[PDB]
């Protein structure tokens, strides 16, 4: 007999893979674009734009 | 337009690409010179100093190729549009499909 | 010190997707107004 | 070293460009962010009659 | 005769030289 | 070393190849006029066609 309340947490695995990172004029991230994970984000990432 | 910007894009990707040849090894243990001669002493460490010479000149001369090429493309660029400003501005051409 | 449980009737296990997560500083500088790749250990995109 | 006008993030000491180097770096004395500009620009010409 | 040309020439109004299509011109490619 | 000749191999015939595209452009300017010209009506150049 016990109570935990309500709660829910999320584990996820890292795996080593190239970012395309977005910077503003502040210097924090907007976006990320990934290279393997589809081919438009693979365009995009190999154009860095 | 696109012929007033791939003369200025392609020689800004040049330009950094010259820029980026400098963050590579070429094979060496470090990029920049200075990190090898306050970690190596000169004697021992003059053959990687000396393939960071001969890839930055490879670099460079790749470059300067490259630059030889674009500059030859805009003087026949430039002779057209030279051609092009003697007959069709400066009279009437009766070249038909030409201006 | 620490003590046992007793065995009940639990839930499985469940699996959901990631939206844009799992995303950090690769990094301590300053960048602005650039769009630059880094090789790092990452969370995938909708994975 | 200029007097910059962009603050940086309470994390980060260096700071880079478009082009990658190194052109603003902030002091450890009483967190100001300082620009870094080569001194040394070009090269020397002779006018000859 | 009838033909606007104050398109191609030069406008006193600015302080620049230029057209404004020329104007246009500089302003559309970086 | 082996790497350092292929490179070397590469760049020169890239080199070749571009000045054959150069030279290949040049020619297919001078059809293009000819063709312009010649094709497309009658050419008051003498000794063009
Ligand atoms: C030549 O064309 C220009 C178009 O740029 C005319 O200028 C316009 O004139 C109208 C009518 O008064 C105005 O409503 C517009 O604001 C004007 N635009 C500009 C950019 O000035 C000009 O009137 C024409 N001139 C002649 C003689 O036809
Ligand atoms: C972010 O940049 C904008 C654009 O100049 C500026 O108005 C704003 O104050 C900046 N924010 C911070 C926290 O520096």
């Amino acid at each position: 007999g016990w109570t935990a309340g309500a709660a829910a947490y999320y584990v996820g695995y890292l795996q080593p893979r190239t970012f395309l990172l977005k910077y503003n004029e502040n210097g924090t991230i907007t976006d990320a674009v990934d290279c393997a994970l589809d081919p438009l984000s693979e365009t995009k990432c190999t154009l860095k734009s | 337009l696109g012929k007033l910007q791939d003369v200025v894009n392609q020689n800004a990707q040049a330009l950094n690409t010259l820029v980026k040849q400098l963050s590579s090894n070429f094979g060496a243990i470090s990029s920049v010179l200075n990190d090898i001669l306050s970690r190596l002493d000169p004697p021992e460490a003059e053959v990687q100093i000396d393939r960071l010479i001969t890839g930055r000149l490879q670099s460079l001369q790749t470059y300067v190729t490259q630059q030889l090429i674009r500059a030859a493309e805009i003087r026949a660029s430039a002779n057209l549009a030279a051609t092009k400003m003697s007959e069709c501005v400066l009279g009437q051409s009766k070249r038909v499909d030409f201006c | 010190q620490c003590v046992n449980l007793t065995t009940r009737t639990q839930l499985p296990p469940a699996y959901t997707n990631s939206f844009t997560r799992g995303v950090y500083y690769p990094d301590k500088v300053f960048r602005s107004s650039v769009l630059h790749s880094t090789q790092d250990l990452f969370l995938p995109f909708f994975s | 070293l200029t007097e910059s006008n962009k603050k940086f993030l309470p994390f980060q000491q260096f700071g880079r460009d478009i082009a990658d180097t190194t052109d603003a770096v902030r002091d450890p004395q009483t967190l100001e962010i300082l620009d870094i500009t080569p001194c040394s620009f070009g090269g020397v010409s002779v006018i000859t009659p | 005769g009838g033909f606007n040309f104050s398109q191609i020439l030069p406008d006193p109004s600015k302080p620049s030289k230029r057209s404004p299509i020329e104007d246009l011109l500089f302003n559309k490619v970086t």
